């Protein structure tokens, strides 16, 4: 044992996960208005698998489009942000303490 | 013959069909009012 990976667990690829999300989510949002874009969903348990050992998923819409074709939910997208950016801040507040600990135990401080 | 044959415009016909026009008309830009209302309410979620 005393290891980085070991003493940090999956905090430290669960924070990569959440900024990719929210990279996704944020590019729903902005591509909300051009036609004939799709909206792109993320796996998270996926996602989380590969970044601990190393496809496109498209989001169904609750209701036709208007004739454009987008079927981005710009109701469902900023849910979806708010939820990651709660869940981002617990992550980095988990990884943050895995450090403090970490440091707390090497000075006995 | 010795006569010209008029339009068969129904006057009546063509108010009535007006003022429906009119409240449908203004009845969906309420709709649309309210559409931009919900999505500037729906908006704080993100305001952290």
């Amino acid at each position: 044992a005393i290891s980085f990976d070991n003493a940090l667990g999956i905090h430290q690829h669960t924070v990569g996960v959440r900024e990719r999300n929210a990279e996704v989510i944020s590019t729903n949002i902005a591509q909300a208005n051009t036609p004939g874009y799709k909206a792109r969903g993320l796996d998270f348990a996926k996602e989380l698998q590969a970044a601990t050992s190393g496809d496109k998923l498209y989001r169904l819409p609750t209701q036709p489009d208007t004739g454009d074709g987008n079927t981005v939910d710009l109701d469902l997208e900023r849910n979806l942000f708010m939820q990651n950016q709660i869940r981002h801040q617990a992550s980095l507040d988990f990884l943050g303490s895995k450090f403090k600990n970490l440091t707390k135990a090497i000075k006995g401080e | 013959t010795g006569a010209i044959e008029g339009s068969n415009v129904n006057a009546v016909g063509e108010m009535t069909a007006l003022i429906d026009l009119q409240r449908q008309f203004e009845m969906q830009v309420k709709m649309m009012s309210t559409a931009e209302e919900m999505d500037k309410s729906s908006d704080s979620l993100l305001r952290m």
